[PDB]
Order: structure tokens, then C-alpha cells, then sequence
């Protein structure tokens, strides 16, 4: 074929020996870099998104549906029947009230919890891996409890003892009624990130037959937001399927000003992504136009020659299709590699110690990659051949338009 | 019997400073199978003028016609028709494509029209032959001297048998040797071939080979050479 | 024309032939991209320095932030006086007696923390009362104030006096460690923009001393203030001559230092790879530029320009470009930055962060300019000496 | 003296063939003395004044001007040498681009800082000297084939250089220029005492040199036999 020999001749070295010229190797280096740090930037904000949801937001419940009326009305037979709503599909119930540990040791105040046992797990993320296995199987007859590294921590004993909370202050109605549950041993414990291990406590449901509480109504629970930030205010129009008495509680919003920050960052993700790719494109889009333009005299010569527009065209799309390709395939390799294999390369100037970009980092990830391949490479690879081809083809045409004499005198 | 035709070629280059005119009502002809000269002082604009007789240049208030069909007639496709098997321009400092050697740019028309294989090798070479420097055949026009790839553009030019030849000073750049072998291969061309050729030339003794020796006098070509 | 040979040929070269359109814009690609790489440095810089101010102040400027103390309590003279107290940052000294506390409600029992301070002194807390005389607030038996997210909504509102406990005490060991327990009088309801309200209340000075353990007069420590909150880790990790304990707000509010840690690294990155794509263009273009011309260079040698003055004049051209190219990003950036607040029709609808700015004219701008400067410098220095050396007829003979 | 061979070879090989070019080159040409160079092409002559000149590395041989070496001087000697004794003309002359013609005659004195005034007025002199005064304000793009060769002449000529190497210097010009510049060129050496070595074709003027030598594939033979 006329048009790839031409084009392999275009893209050849000025002297003989190395069959590559300077400006094709640099914009096939260009190429590759711009898709490798394009890759890389996807690739971690991605991660941003599959680890927001999965340590830090599903912990905390997504919603509530708390009001003043619980018996038939946000009680209705076992509970609200919102599993309707496609939405989402655990609801589970949930009862909240205060309480204090009695241990002879440093006093914490507790707001305890109660969950269903073999249930919980389709609620919420709180069920984490712990030495504790199969602790939900020894959740029974409300008299275990679970507690965080919190009163286990400030009092001097774990797991390994039977210390009680004895709650003395669990009084429903303001008269102190004080039914002080003793003996309530605790077999498992476990640990989140930072601060509210302090106030924890895992009590089996329907606990009101002791505790004094008011019959088997609770206050319950709903709206686990799987799209959280695409759900946030989707309640509007809807909610309705609950029947509660009074508005019931926001969603995670109700906790604001760490959602504030988190839509602030997202925004921040998303400028200087939209800055990488403009930045990446114009070097890749400039030195192809550069070089095509460097090589404009010759196609005076086939024009005169007698060439048509097909072969001119054909000629740099072939060029263009090279460059891309090999620069594409490199790029794609070195940027999944790093991706893939980041996070492992902990620098061992220190031993595990300092590494300038790792500290007080635990039960997060240092950094956050996330390879969501064979749907995004795809975009990036595309957008890379096209750009590549469009800069190829444009400034050939205009050349080839030019009387041939004209430019073969003025450039 | 008509190959060129001119009505009042005109032309001037401003870019807006100054009107520097070239031309002034350029008329002739260029009868089939009959050579010509021109003739005249540097800066008169012969290179400029055969740039217009082709489909390289716009002209400004003229037209040149072509086997009865205008160039600013023909289209992009038409006019790629045309240069491959009616034209045989050669170019004043004469430009090659450098990462070709002189055996493919002289078979580079050849391979636009996509001969053959082996036609489009026998026949580069056969012209290169002509011209006379086969034991240059394998060196691009950087390695190439001063003179072969002049030849290398002349074999070019007439490697496909045009039924013209426009020239601009096809031998200025050569000693005698060439100068004179090339005049006779053009001189059998027109009588083995019926090929009408027109070269711009400074060398008066063999000026005279095309006959009718025109003068280009800074616009109008003067039929007499009276200075 | 002018007299430096040297600046006369990089001038004109950078001006170019100028075909039809100054090269089709092809010639001034270089500046182009010096243009582009300093725009997108700055604004993304700017906006992170806005969003750290942010945290610094809008969340985390009413909490407490620093806390020093010994074992248990201080002593007669606050255990220390003013000196020696001052190590890093714009620390005020203050004395307080945080602890956390139960507010039983007959609406709803509810826990939170309290701040002992003094009604002589200021805190960021006193513009934010209403309808109280914080200036004149006597004990009044243990007079506090605290509302408008906990007394207001689910609480005992203002007025009729509220519980307040801490577990913290050992009153009588018999029975499960009574806690120190009494009835405080409500005066006021604070109405607060943070998580402040809901959480936190104010109590007169002396009075949780009283009511704690250790001798009346004393505190729980003296609140810091930090210059740089958001990189408490450096003072949390020195330690204070006194010996006294760091305490410090990373112990509640953990979970946002890691969030802002693991984004600041990770656009750390991103800012790595801006600044690697934007030096790869810069070199390339200067360098092929310098080489495009190496004919040019080869007619000026053989008529008395010595390799050394070439490079200036390749030189100049470089600065020229790099000036015209940092000038206009700087321009640009400064703009974009100070204009992210509108131009956010939908988006703004569900992502409203207004991507806060702050330019930060004084260090951070000028230096990426100047970086610029010398890797162009470079970058034109390198290719120019290399094409220098070459003589001139090869060079002329492929040209 | 003024240039002096010395068994002057050269060869071009890239890797694939020997392709020799010069065999033993030696001549001498005096001061304030004109020669001219005949042959056919591709016999050598460019590579030949090229070698002379410190513009390109000889194989085997060196080349001495007024007493010392080539490879002898320094980068700094040789600059010192080519803007006030080397008056060289390029084959295909090769001029800057987005340098006007004035400019261009006038690059010389330019990069020997002779003055505002004095430059102008000397550019001037010499292209009024080789009559392109009407496109003193056209670019090389501008400019015609042959303009940009006088041009080129002009400035070889501009800074009155010793000697002045030539390559076809008119070959692209009617007998108009061939002529008067020939003129030019004998008033210069009688006028000054600055010698001509010139390659050209046209044997007609060949001759006001005297003494014209013919390059024969290596070696300059000193009759004009073919
Ligand atoms: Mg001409
Ligand atoms: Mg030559």
C-alpha cells in the first residue's frame, strides 16, 4: 500500500542507522505519559467513590424514621412495610437510649444500640472482620453485650473477663425508675476508626422486656441510601410508603458539616481531574500539529505530482494511527501497573516508620486506588487515537489546499 | 492545435506595503508538439509566470486554458488527473522529497498512478539512465550533489511522458555536459514523442533549440530578443 | 539595529514569519503551554489553601483544640505560670475545665461536653449569645447556659434548671461509684452555626471545679490555639518542657483528620502529575524549537558567532517566551480562582462546595513562575549547545 | 600565502559503500590572486571549498591560512576568523528567512558591532554595489531566484574579507549580473588587495580569474583537457 509506505518513510529518522526520528519517538513519550497519568487520576478517584461508601459513610445509618407514634402507625403488624420502595431493602428495626458502665474504673457515658441478632448485616457496615468470630450467634437472650474499644479500653479488662456495664440510669420517663441490669458479661469487642468506640454497645432487640420499656415498639429505622449523594433529598415525593406520625429524621445530613466537606471535595476531585485532562490533550494535540506542520513541504510535492486528497489523507491517518497505538498500548501498561502495584510500594527508607505521606492512617488506606477496567482504559485509549487523528488530519488538509508553488517558496 | 492560452495573465504580490506588480497582460500560445524559450533579466517574473501557467498560483485578473478547459475549471480531483499525465514541471531550485531516494522520487509519479511493480522500477530507471547517473541511484538528495539531483528532478518530470513540459532553467546548474545532453533528449522527445516543451533559460548559445525565443520583458513576453 | 546580537535575532525569531495566521498559532505553542500548566498550578493551589483555612476555622476554630495538665489536676499556681507555656502557633492562654457530661431532660435524657470558662475573658462562643449577659455571669448556684440544638430541641427548653452529671467521681465507693451529681439553672440559650450546638455548653468558671474532684481553683488545663490545626501532628508528637500531657481534638473528631489527611496526599498526587505532564510539554517544545533551527544556526557560525553566543540567542528567546507565558497564567489563574464561586447552574444544585478560593499572591504564586523560568532556561540551553557543535556544512547539506 | 593543501582527502560512508570523493588535493593560492575551477558534476568541487574552509573536518589532510592550521583554531579563533578574512559563498545559498535583505548584508558587521550608522550605510553600499537596492525591504521568501543570490554576494562582500570562496557564484543569473558582478570582483582585487577563488561553469568568464584549474574526480588538473 502507497499511503503506509509514505507514512512509515514520513515517520523515519533523518540519517541513516536508527529507523526512528526525534519527533515521532517524543510524541509517542507524550502520548504515553497523558494516558498513563490520565489513567492513574481515574483510577483513584474512583477508589475515592468505592471507599467513601464502604468505611466512613456506611457505618453511620443513612436515614430515620423516628416520630412521636410508634404503636400502628410506624409500627404497623412487625414493622413499616417500606421494603416496597425499591430504594432499598434492609430496614430493620432500632432502639436508642442512654446509659452509663459501672467497672471501678474511668466513667464513660454510653448512647447504646440495639440489633437483631443474625440481622444487622444488611443494615449497616458496623459488622466488621474481629477476632470475635461468629459473635452474632452468641447474641441471644439479652444478656450479652458488645461494647468497642471504648469502656473496654478505659476499663483494665477485654473480652478475657465478665465485667458488666450495670446501666444505672436508664430511665425512659424522667422519674427515676432505674432498673439496674447487673451481670451482663461482654465475650466480644471491637474497633473503628478514631473516636465513638466511647459510646457503643450492642444490645439484642426487643430488650424492652426488662429494660422497662414500653411493649415490643420501637423506634425503628429506614432509608438505607445506596446512591447516598444521587438519593440525597430523593425522600421528597416519597417517604410516604413509612406512614410515621411526625417528619421523620434526615438523612445523613442530620451529622452536616462532614457532608459539607465531602461535596466541597468531590468539587475540588473534580476541577483538577477536568485540569489534568485539558492539560494532557493540548500537549498531545500540540506536538502532533507541530510536527505535521514541520512536514507540510513534501505534500506541496505530491500535490503537484499529481497526488489526490485520498492519499494525503491516508498518508498522515496512517501516522497518526501509528504514534497513537504504540504510545496508547504503552501508556495503558505502565499506568495499570502503577495502579495495581501503588499502594504496595512502601518505601523502606525507614522501617515502618515515617514514609512522609503515612501517619495516623489506620483503618484508611494511605492512598486509594481503584482499577475499574475494561470501562474506562476504553475512554481514555478512544479519546487518544481520536485526538491523535484529528490533529493528523487537520493540518494536512490545509497544506494540501495551499497552491503547491506557493508553499513550497514561502515555508 | 492549442495546449497553453493566456488572456491577459496578470498578476501582483502585496502583502500591504507596497504594490509590486509583476505582470502586465500576459498573452500567448503554445502549439502542440512546438517548443519554446524565454529569455530576460533577473526579477522579470518568468518563474512567476509559469507558476500561473499551471494550477499553482491563482491568477489575479486572468485565466489560462488547457486543452479548451480553464485550471480554476478543474477540479481538486480534475486537476490531480491533470499533473499526472499532462504535466512535466520542473522547479526552480528544484525541491525532493529527502527521505526518498532518487530511484523513488523518480518513480513517484509512477506509483501515484500505480503502474506496476516492476513497470514503475524498469521505467525509473530507465529514465535515471537517460539523465545519466545510475551509480547515484541509491543516494537521497542530501547525499546527492549539486547537479544529479537536478537530473533526478528533470528524470522525474518526464518519467511519465507528459504531453508538456514546463522548465525553469533546467540546465543553469550544470556544466555544459549536461546542458547539451539534455537538450538532445528533449530535442528526440518532441520528434519521437509529440511533446511541446517551453523552458525559462539564461544560457543564450542553446536558447535557440526551442526557436522562437521569447523575450519575458518585466510583463508581455516580447517577441524579438532586443534585450 | 540594536547593538546585542543576541537579543536582535531571539526577538525576531519569536515574533516568526508570521504566515497567516502568526503560524497558524503553531508558533507561540510554547507559551501557550507555560500559560496553561501555571493557570491550572495556581488555581488548584489556591483552592486548597482555601479549603484548608475552611476546616481550620469554620469547624474546627469554636472547639477546643489543645488541652495541657498533670496527673489528675494542677496545682495551687495552675500548676505553672504563663511562662514556658508558649511553643508553636497563636496560642491564647485561657483556663477551662472540659469534661463531658450528662444533661438528663424530662423531654429526653441527652450527654454532651461543657467548656468551663471565665466571663471576664472572650471566646470565639460570646458573639454567638443572645437575650443573656454572658459579660456578667456570677455562679447564681451554678448558673450555665446552653441551647438552641439541645434545651431547645429535645430538652428542657429554657428556664426550669437542668441535670448535669459526671461519671468521673468517687463520691461513695459502696454502691456502683455515685457519680457527682446537682441541679444547674438555665440563663441563656447560645445559638451556633457548627456542631457546637447540640454538643457543648457553657458553664460558669470555678464552678465544674467545684462540682469535679481536686481543689476548688483549679482547672483541666489551658486551651491553645493552633496556627496550623490541620497538621496538629507535629506538636501532638514534641513534647512540652513542663512534661504536661498533649490533649487534642484529633481524640474526638478522628474520622474528618483522616478524611482531610488521605485528601490533601492524594491531591498531592494530582498535583504530581499536573506538574510532570506540564515540565514534559515545556522541554519538548523548547528543545524541538531549538532544533528546528539548526540550519538558521549553521549560516550564523560560519560568519563570526561563536558557540557561546548562540546559546544566548536561543536563551533569550526561551526567557521571552517563559515571561509571556508565566505572566498570563499567573493573570489567568488569579481570575479562574477568584471567579469559582458562580458558574454553577446545576451542578450547584447537589454539589455545593463553591470550590472556596484563596489567592495566595505573596510565595506561592511567584514560585511556580520561577520554576518555570529555569526549566525553560534549561531546557533552551541543553539542545542549543548540542546543535552548536555540528558543523555547519552537514547541517546545511540535510537542511 | 593564503591557503595551502596538503594532500587534502575526504570520503563519504555512512555504512553501506566507500564513495570517495578527493585524492590528494594540494595548491596554493597567493595573495591579492584570483583562480578559477572548472569540471564536471559531481566531481567534488563543494566538498573541496567546504573542506578549505573550517566548515567541514578533512579525512587525511589539513588546510593552513596565513600560517596556522584550520583544526588549529579554536571555536573563538575560527568565529574571529570568519567575520573579518572568510568571504564565502554558498551553493543553493542558504540566507535567514525572517531577515530582511538589508539585514541580512548587513549580519557581518552586525556581529562585529561596527555601528548603527556605519552599518546601514555599508549594507547599502554593497548591495547598491550589486544593484538590488529596489528589493532592499523583501525578505528571501519575497525575493526572486536571483536577487537572493546577489544578496548572498552582497553579503560575503560587505565586510572587504582577504579572500572570498565561491561556489557557482553566478550560475542562477543572466549574463547581466555574471558580467557586472565579474566587474565587481576585478575592481575589488586591484582596488584591494583581496584574492578570488571561484567555482563556476560558465568557461566564457571562466578565465578573468586566470590560472583556471580543473578538478578532475580528486586532484586538480592543471590544463583544461576535459
Ligand atoms: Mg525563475
Ligand atoms: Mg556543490
Amino acid at each position: 500500500p502507497l499511503s503506509l509506505l509514505i507514512g512509515l518513510r514520513f515517520s523515519r529518522g533523518r540519517r541513516r542507522g536508527g529507523m526512528v526520528s526525534l519527533i515521532s519517538v517524543i510524541s509517542t513519550i507524550g502520548i504515553a505519559l497523558g494516558v498513563a497519568v490520565l489513567i492513574v487520576g481515574l483510577s483513584a478517584m474512583n477508589g475515592f467513590e468505592r471507599e467513601l461508601n464502604n468505611r466512613i459513610l456506611a457505618v453511620v445509618p443513612h436515614g430515620e424514621i423516628e416520630a412521636v407514634d410508634q404503636p400502628w402507625t410506624n409500627w404497623q403488624e412487625a414493622l413499616d412495610h417500606v421494603q416496597k420502595v425499591p430504594g432499598i431493602a434492609a430496614a430493620a428495626p432500632y432502639i436508642n437510649f442512654t446509659g452509663l458502665v459501672e467497672s471501678g474504673a474511668n466513667l464513660r457515658a454510653i448512647q447504646v444500640k440495639g440489633v437483631n441478632p443474625q440481622q444487622e448485616q444488611r443494615l449497616s457496615a458496623l459488622p466488621s472482620f474481629v477476632q470475635g468470630d461468629a459473635w452474632r450467634n452468641f447474641k441471644a437472650g439479652e444478656q450479652q453485650i458488645i461494647i468497642g474499644k471504648g469502656v473496654a479500653d478505659a476499663l483494665k479488662v477485654k473480652q478475657g473477663d465478665w465485667v458488666s456495664i450495670m446501666i444505672p440510669n436508664s430511665n425512659p420517663e424522667h422519674k427515676l425508675m432505674q432498673p439496674k441490669r447487673v451481670r451482663l458479661h461482654v465475650a466480644g469487642i471491637l474497633q473503628l476508626s478514631g473516636q465513638l468506640d466511647h459510646s457503643f454497645a450492642m444490645i439484642p432487640l426487643a430488650d424492652a422486656q426488662q429494660y422497662l420499656d414500653m411493649g415490643s415498639s420501637v423506634s425503628g429505622i429506614a432509608l438505607k441510601m445506596t446512591d447516598v449523594f444521587n438519593a440525597n433529598k430523593l425522600v421528597r415525593d416519597a417517604g410516604e410508603v413509612t406512614n410515621s406520625y411526625v417528619y421523620i429524621k434526615s438523612w445523613i445530613g442530620t451529622y452536616g458539616y462532614m457532608y459539607r466537606d465531602i461535596q466541597m471535595i468531590r468539587a475540588i476531585m473534580y476541577l483538577a481531574m477536568v485540569l489534568v485532562i485539558g492539560v494532557a490533550c493540548f500537549n498531545i494535540v500540540s506536538t502532533l500539529v507541530m510536527a505535521v506542520k514541520d512536514k507540510s513541504g513534501d505534500i506541496a510535492v505530491l500535490r503537484t505530482l499529481g497526488a489526490k486528497d485520498g492519499l494525503i489523507r491516508a498518508i498522515f491517518v496512517w501516522y497518526g494511527l501509528l504514534a497513537g497505538l504504540f504510545g496508547s498500548l504503552c501508556g495503558v501498561i505502565i499506568g495499570v501497573v502503577v495502579s495495581l502495584q501503588l499502594t504496595p510500594i512502601i518505601e523502606w527508607i525507614e522501617k515502618l516508620i515515617g514514609h512522609q505521606f503515612l501517619s495516623s492512617d489506620i483503618y484508611f488506606i494511605d492512598f486509594l486506588p481503584s482499577e475499574l477496567h475494561w470501562l474506562d482504559v476504553f475512554y481514555v485509549l478512544v479519546t487518544a487515537l481520536l485526538l491523535s487523528l484529528l490533529a493528523s488530519w487537520y493540518p494536512a488538509r490545509r497544506a494540501s489546499n495551499i497552491d503547491p508553488a506557493r508553499v513550497l517558496s514561502g515555508q | 492545435k492549442i495546449l497553453l492560452q493566456c488572456d491577459n495573465l496578470c498578476k501582483r504580490y502585496q502583502e500591504g506595503s507596497v504594490q509590486t506588480d509583476v505582470l502586465h497582460n500576459v498573452s500567448f500560445s503554445v502549439g502542440e508538439g512546438e517548443m519554446m524559450a524565454i529569455v530576460g533579466s533577473s526579477g522579470s517574473g518568468k518563474s512567476t509566470l509559469l507558476h500561473l501557467l499551471g494550477g499553482l498560483d491563482t491568477p489575479t485578473s486572468g485565466d489560462v486554458i488547457f486543452n479548451g478547459q480553464p485550471m480554476s475549471k478543474l477540479s481538486s480531483a480534475a486537476k490531480a488527473e491533470l499533473r499526472n499525465q499532462k504535466l512535466g514541471f520542473i522547479y526552480q531550485f528544484h525541491h525532493l522529497l529527502p527521505d526518498f531516494t532518487a530511484l523513488e522520487n523518480v518513480a513517484m509519479p509512477l506509483l501515484i498512478g500505480k503502474k506496476k511493480p516492476a513497470e514503475i522500477n524498469s521505467r525509473a530507471l530507465e529514465m535515471l539512465k537517460a539523465v545519466g547517473l545510475d551509480h547515484r541511484a541509491n543516494h537521497r538528495p542530501s547525499e546527492l550533489s549539486g547537479g544529479e539531483r537536478q537530473r533526478v528532478a528533470i528524470a522525474r518530470a518526464l518519467v511519465n511522458n507528459p504531453r508538456l513540459v514546463l522548465a525553469d532553467e533546467p540546465t543553469g546548474n550544470l556544466d555544459a555536459r549536461n546542458a547539451d545532453s539534455i537538450f538532445q533528449l528533449l530535442g528526440e522527445l518532441n520528434r519521437l514523442q509529440g511533446t511541446a516543451f517551453l523552458v525559462v533559460t539564461h544560457d543564450l548559445q542553446l536558447a535557440k533549440r526551442m526557436s522562437r525565443q521569447l523575450e519575458m520583458r518585466d510583463g508581455r513576453l516580447t517577441a524579438e530578443l532586443s534585450m | 539595529m540594536y547593538q546585542p546580537v543576541a537579543l536582535f535575532i531571539g526577538l525576531r525569531y519569536m515574533r516568526g514569519r508570521a504566515a497567516d495566521r502568526f503560524g497558524r498559532f503553531v508558533s507561540w505553542l510554547s507559551t501557550i503551554g507555560i500559560t496553561l500548566g501555571v493557570m491550572a498550578l495556581v488555581t488548584v493551589l489556591s483552592v486548597m489553601n482555601g479549603f484548608e483555612r475552611e476546616l481550620q476555622n469554620n469547624i474546627l476554630g469554636l472547639m477546643p483544640q489543645a488541652i495541657l495538665s498533670s496527673e489528675h489536676g494542677s496545682l495551687n499556681p495552675q500548676q505553672l505560670p504563663e511562662t514556658a507555656v508558649k511553643l508553636d502557633g497563636v496560642n491564647r492562654v485561657a483556663p477551662i475545665t472540659t469534661g463531658d457530661v450528662v444533661l438528663q431532660s424530662a423531654r429526653s435524657v441527652a450527654v454532651g461536653v461543657m467548656l468551663g470558662i471565665d466571663p471576664a475573658q472572650k471566646d470565639p462562643l460570646t458573639p454567638y449569645l443572645v437575650n443573656v449577659k454572658q459579660t456578667d455571669l456570677e455562679p447564681g448556684k451554678y448558673n450555665v447556659i446552653l441551647g438552641e440544638q439541645l434545651a431547645s430541641q429535645l430538652g428542657v427548653n429554657r428556664g426550669d434548671q437542668i441535670r448535669v452529671m459526671v461519671p468521673s467521681a468517687s463520691q461513695f465507693t459502696p454502691m456502683g461509684r455515685i457519680p457527682s451529681q446537682r441541679l444547674f439553672n438555665v440563663i441563656g440559650t447560645f445559638a451556633a452555626n457548627s456542631e457546637v450546638d447540640g454538643y457543648e455548653m457553657l458553664v460558669n468558671i470555678e464552678d465544674a471545679s467545684r462540682l469535679m474532684r481536686y481543689p476548688a481553683g483549679n482547672i483541666t488545663g489551658w486551651r491553645l490555639w493552633l496556627d496550623e490545626p490541620l497538621k496538629v501532628d507535629s506538636l501532638s508528637q514534641q513534647k512540652l518542657p513542663e512534661g504536661s500531657k498533649w490533649q487534642d481534638w484529633r481524640d474526638r473528631k478522628g474520622e474528618l483528620f483522616q478524611a482531610v489527611r488521605m485528601e490533601k496526599n492524594m491531591m498531592g498526587l494530582l498535583l504530581s502529575l499536573i506538574v510532570a505532564v506540564a515540565a514534559f510539554n515545556i522541554i519538548t517544545s523548547l528543545g524541538l524549537m531549538v532544533m528546528e533551527k539548526q540550519g538558521e544556526v549553521a549560516i550564523l557560525q560560519t560568519q563570526g558567532l561563536t558557540p557561546r553566543q548562540i546559546m544566548m540567542v536561543f536563551m533569550v528567546q526561551g526567557a521571552s517566551a517563559g515571561i509571556i507565558g508565566a505572566i498570563l497564567g499567573a493573570a489567568l489563574g488569579a481570575l479562574l480562582a477568584s471567579q469559582l464561586n458562580n458558574l454553577m447552574p446545576i451542578i450547584g444544585v447537589l454539589l455545593d462546595g463553591a470550590a472556596l478560593p484563596v489567592a495566595i499572591e505573596p510565595l506561592q504564586v511567584i514560585v511556580i513562575a520561577l520554576v518555570a523560568m529555569a526549566i525553560a532556561l534549561l531546557s533552551t540551553l541543553y539542545p542549543s549547545w548540542r546543535a552548536a557543535a555540528t558543523q555547519p556544512a552537514e547541517a546545511l547539506r540535510y537542511e
